[PDB]
């Protein structure tokens, strides 16, 4: 219908980007919005449904949002830039992307859920981005809701003084209008699509409901003590001309106030609604447009150094195969232009612009004109990073833009391309998926080389595995991380062994007196390392010592318990009888065979990797974590009592952390992070080896 | 709002753990209360540990009471010895004269706990004359005038011989 | 129904004819060779080790490449085989290789006898759980030959012997390989597992 | 008999307490068959020590 908009200038162009806990309503609070502005014809549901946002298959079969959708319309005399963000966990960096890239954010609640600690989460993202939000309390209609419950959660438990708008009139199934403080209005929705097309404007019902005009009068005297506590120049105001009133005027200076306190990182309106039964939804839009930021509303250290030149900020990738290398952005300084050669301050090189056009998220329309604060998607960016610079003609140590960090991944997997002839197109996909999200890191394994993955969790790396099916066509399987446990014999053994071979010509005997002991430098000697002392015997060993070592080398690799290799021995030749003519590689299978028989009846012992686990949690979880890590068998090291947190710093076997971020997640709800890094490898007491043992062995 | 005691030098009073986090939890400022027991203490020796009673008020108010330093302190300064013994009664660490034993029950008699329950300087002296058999620390009746010398250099002698056997252990258990 | 009542006759009483510890402790062997190879040659992935016992022809004879070549580590994922002292069985040796079942595609390069590690794939797991399912299977032949052994043995001792104690200790005998081949079987399984 | 020392062990003190047995180590034979169920044939075999 409105698909055609028209360009605005800077006041009449805001980007937003709404938040919220999981299945919270921010898909249906976007789709509700299009569908008022227009560009949505039909009115569908996530469940059955699911229109232009949350466009994939896999969106559309987990009934979430994995990727945040980029999304451009038009209000009365504004043109606004939507992100409707995933809100998971494990999509954090895509939250962070969407918060960094672009100011003004909306905060979903509901009404009978709480704190929802990834709206928490996402609360301290945009702290740190430091970016004005705007509450938004959705799913009045459900059961349970409690607007002034949520408003006394808000204001304990995330710290930070909200500013009520609205008052809905019922909670429970009742909700069917909203009244405005600032405006003294009553909105009402009796319909079912649209409700009405329109939101019915009587004012408190023409001075007929005592009860609701003295609720109404007792908000708007809260809220105008509200913003002149918090702004001066109000309070002088106030103070000026409208003290005994307590009615100031309908909507110029009490909305400059509300502006100013959005802007000044100091105050959230709060504003009720349900977009499922489509109320509030035109309300949210008009004080998204009369309060959120404009893209020059924040002075930009960038613009105010650099305004005549290209500056832009490439934010998100996108690798579709008919599109190609698709980039997301946000245009700083200046106008943009397509086709024109451009430059890249990470990659000091030149670019060509395919093409330029406004995301939809479904469609492309190939927008010829984009100015400053505008998303934009450009075509034919191949060499493209995550976090860089782009601009035009070199104007300017560097003017880098500090872009988006990495939140390094916790969740370990193993993934398995089903066939060698396959693999090559598993580590082109795994690379295009590198190159898309920098969050799924991809390694290799020291010992037992396989190609292991880094994500954000397990529903990131079931998705990313769902992916990797779905768009490039591998039956891949996940596994666990393999340990790579370690041997050593605990007390020295003697061991012979005679070889012979007669094959006819070159005939050959070898007669080897060996004894492995243990070693007392491990400490000295970290790495793998061995002892090679030969006796005083036969006068000359240079090939017979060279098999010596390829032999015992080739014993060691091989472990009598496990497999795993042997370390911390030393190994004495006592005799080395032999034959005229035996050949280096048959000296080398004797030696092999007798260390492989001392080694096997030595009292062998195993041992475990060890690493740091480093955990930030609260004081109401520590206990149950410091249980688990026990349990997990962690030796806790230290525990410091942090500001409003617990670090604890131990030592946890690699075999012990097996989806440990699930684990921990579930006992902290959430609130929780660590991190890993291996240190030594420690030897097992006798209880967890023959624990081991029997594992490995099965029951028995 | 609480009781609160902590164990603090008398001008090291740090913002840090483990002080800092309680005192922050429970809401008033820490840099306030370093400040006010610098100011309190600074006529005080730094580096000695004394208890103080910390008591906070609804609207994060706090006010500091300081008592006597520890017995396990003034009895380890009064012999001269920087750490007490391990095994109590069967080796001795230093020896305490009942004279040193009374100095420190007067100079003790103006704490908290004795200036609440008024009791004679018997009692204190015999509290700190257990305090001292818990030490490992001897009390003679009247004898220094060279001997505590004399065993001062034998006491050196059996800790740098029970030093070398730690060390003898802690090398045979980790090479075990 | 129980179905199979144990019996431990008292070996003691006998100790003459057939020495049950005996037997007992050559089927400890034939499991305990099992679990060796389990460990040493199907871990997740080979080793210079691992292809130590692969048996090549040579002057009508079974030898292996340990003893006919130096088997070392070039490459992180690559193994070097040095058959300097016998070159002329470079084409036997591909050929161990080759059709062994471990999946080691060997290069010739002359004497420098070049295996890539393949990878830790579903394939390389299916054929890891055939090589287990093989030597399982060349253990319990082997299970079988002690028991043949024995069986012998007390054929040699049927002429003077009771009738019912040559019975007794035939069905100790049968019992001691039946349980010695469920551990086999419960020992495949296990592996099975750890690969798939 | 390793049941009352495990237990008595495990659950007296030795600092200040002291135990002594008063019956003998196992030393009577007790038999059974073994070879051959059926009634006769003679004697059975030395199993354990009561
Ligand atoms: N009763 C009720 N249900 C609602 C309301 N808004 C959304 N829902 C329901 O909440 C569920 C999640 O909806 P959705 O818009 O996808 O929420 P989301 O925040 O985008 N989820 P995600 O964070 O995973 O992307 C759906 O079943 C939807 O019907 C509301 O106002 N009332
Ligand atoms: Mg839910
Ligand atoms: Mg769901
Ligand atoms: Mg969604």
């Amino acid at each position: 219908s409105l698909h055609s908009i028209i360009n605005p200038p800077i006041a009449k162009i805001r980007n937003i980007g709404i938040m919220a806990h999981i299945d919270a309503g921010k898909t249906t609070t976007t789709e509700r919005i299009l569908y008022y502005s227009g560009y949505t014809r039909s009115l569908g549901d996530v469940d059955d449904g699911d229109t232009v946002t949350d466009f994939m298959a896999q969106e559309r079969e987990r009934g979430i949002t994995i990727q945040s959708a980029a999304v451009t319309f038009d209000w009365k005399g504004y043109r606004v830039n939507l992100i409707d963000t995933p809100g998971h966990v494990d999509f954090t960096l895509e939250v962070e992307r969407c918060l960094r890239v672009l100011d003004g954010a909306v905060a979903v609640f509901d009404a009978s859920a709480g704190v929802e600690a990834q709206t928490l989460t996402v609360w301290r993202q945009a702290d740190k981005h430091n970016i004005p939000r705007i509450c938004f309390l959705n799913k009045m209609d459900k059961t349970g809701a409690s607007f002034k419950y949520a408003v006394e959660s808000i204001r304990e438990k995330l710290k930070a003084k909200p500013l009520l708008l609205q008052l809905p009139i019922g909670e429970a199934k009742t909700f069917k209008g909203v009244v405005d403080v600032v405006m003294k209005e009553k909105l009402l929705w009796n319909c079912n699509s649209n409700d009405g097309k329109d939101f019915e404007r009587k004012p408190l019902l023409e001075m007929n409901d005592p009860e609701l005009l003295k609720e109404t009068t007792e908000a708007r005297n809260a809220l105008i003590e509200q913003v002149a506590d918090l702004d001066d120049e109000f309070a002088d105001l106030v103070l000026e001309e409208f003290s005994e009133n307590f009615d100031l005027l309908p909507a110029e200076k009490l909305q400059t106030a509300i502006h100013r306190v959005t802007l000044a990182q100091t105050a959230v309106p709060v504003l009720c609604g349900s977009a499922l039964k489509n109320k509030g939804i035109q309300p949210l839009l008009d004080a998204v447009t009369m309060y959120l930021p404009s893209p020059e509303e924040r002075n930009y250290e960038f613009l105010q150094w650099y305004k005549d030149d290209l500056c832009a900020l490439a934010f998100k990738v996108l690798h579709d195969k008919q599109r190609g290398p698709l980039v997301f952005m946000r245009i700083y300084s200046g106008t943009i232009k397509p086709q024109l050669a451009i430059h890249n301050i990470n990659g000091n090189c030149t670019e060509r612009i395919s093409r330029l056009l406004l995301p939809f998220a479904d469609q492309h329309v190939e927008i010829p004109s984009l100015t400053a604060g505008n998303i934009a998607l450009t075509v034919g960016l191949k060499h493209t990073a995550t976090g860089d610079t782009i601009v035009s003609s070199k104007s300017s140590e560097r003017l880098l833009l500090a872009g988006v960090e990495i939140p390094e991944p916790v969740f370990f997997c193993t993934i398995e391309p089903p066939s060698l002839s396959k693999q090559p197109d598993l580590e082109h996909a795994l690379k295009c998926l590198q190159r898309e999200d920098p969050s799924l890191k991809v390694r290799l394994d020291p010992d037992s080389g396989q190609t292991v993955l880094c994500g954000m969790g397990e529903l990131h790396i079931e998705i990313i595995h769902d992916r990797i099916k779905r768009e490039y066509g591998l039956e891949t399987y996940l596994g666990p991380l393999q340990v790579a446990y370690r041997e050593t014999i605990l007390n020295s053994v003697r061991a012979t062994d005679t070889l012979d071979r007669t094959l006819g010509d070159k005939r050959h005997l070898v007669t080897v007196e060996v004894e492995a002991r243990p070693i007392e430098t491990s400490s000295v000697m970290p790495v793998i390392e061995f002892e090679y002392a030969e006796s005083i015997n036969e006068g000359l060993l240079k090939v017979s010592q060279e098999a010596i070592e390829n032999g015992i080398h080739s014993a060691c690799l091989q472990g009598p318990l496990l497999g795993s290799p042997i370390q911390d021995v030393a190994i004495t030749l006592h005799s080395l009888t032999i034959h005229p003519g035996t050949s280096t590689t048959m000296i080398s299978a004797c030696v092999s065979r007798c260390v492989q028989k001392a080694l096997k009846k030595a009292d062998k012992q195993v041992l475990e990797p060890l690493m740091n686990l480093e955990v930030t949690v609260a004081r109401d979880y520590l206990s149950p974590v410091l249980a688990d890590l026990a349990q997990r068998r962690g030796n806790i090291q230290e525990i410091q009592t942090r500001q409003d947190n617990k670090v604890v710093i131990g030592f946890v076997p690699l075999a012990e952390i097996m989806g440990y971020s699930t684990v921990l997640r579930t006992l902290t709800s959430g609130s929780a992070t660590f991190a890993l890094e291996l240190s030594t490898y420690q030897a097992m007491n006798p209880q967890d080896q023959n624990t081991l043992l029997n594992r490995r062995s099965g029951l028995t | 709002s609480g009781m609160i005691r902590a164990i603090v030098r008398a001008g090291q009073a740090r913002p840090g753990p483990p002080l800092g986090p309680i005192l922050g939890q429970r809401g008033v400022s820490i840099n306030q209360f370093c400040k006010e027991f610098n100011e309190k203490t600074k006529d005080i020796k730094e580096g000695i540990p004394l208890p103080t009673k910390i008591f906070v008020k609804p609207d994060r108010t706090f006010e500091i009471k300081i008592g006597q330093p520890t017995v396990s302190y003034f009895l380890k300064a009064a012999a001269g010895i920087e750490k007490g013994a391990r095994h109590t009664g069967k080796e001795v660490a230093g020896l305490v004269t009942l004279k040193h034993v009374y100095e420190i029950a007067r100079v003790k008699a103006q704490d908290d706990a004795f200036a609440l329950q008024d009791v004679p300087l018997s009692s204190v002296v015999r509290s700190i004359i257990g305090s001292a058999r818990s030490l490992g620390i001897r009390v003679v009746k009247d004898l220094s005038s060279e001997e505590l010398a004399a065993f001062q250099k034998e006491r050196a002698l059996f800790l740098a011989a029970q030093r070398e056997a730690d060390l003898a252990a802690q090398a045979e258990a980790a090479k075990k | 129904g129980q179905s199979q009542t144990r019996v431990n006759i008292n070996a003691a009483l006998v100790e003459d004819i057939i020495n049950l510890e005996e037997v007992n402790e050559e089927m400890k062997s034939v499991i305990e060779a099992l679990k060796d190879n389990f460990n040493k040659t199907l871990n997740i992935r080979t080793s210079p080790g691992s292809l130590d016992k692969i048996a090549v022809v040579t002057a009508d004879g079974k030898l292996a490449l340990n003893q006919i070549s130096q088997i070392s580590m070039k490459s992180p994922q690559l193994i070097l085989v040095n058959m300097a002292s016998f070159p002329e069985c470079t084409a036997a040796a591909i050929k161990a290789i080759r059709e062994s079942g471990m999946n080691l595609n060997p290069e010739v390069e002359g004497t420098l006898i070049r295996v890539p590690i393949p990878q830790v794939t579903r394939e390389h797991r299916e054929m890891l759980v055939k090589l287990a399912k093989q030597n399982t299977n060349k253990a319990k032949d082997s299970l079988r030959k002690v028991r043949t052994n024995s069986m012998n043995k007390l054929k040699k001792s049927k002429d003077t012997v009771s009738e019912d104690t040559i019975r007794l200790i035939e069905k100790q005998i049968s019992q001691m390989a039946d349980d010695t081949v469920a551990e086999l079987d419960r020992h495949l399984a296990v592996k099975t597992k750890e690969l798939l | 008999f390793e049941m009352m020392r495990l237990t008595i062990n495990r659950s007296m003190d030795p600092k200040n307490m002291f135990a002594l047995w008063r019956v003998p180590a196992p030393f009577k034979p007790i038999t059974r068959k073994g070879m051959g169920q059926r009634m006769g044939g003679g004697k059975g075999a030395i199993d354990h020590y009561v």
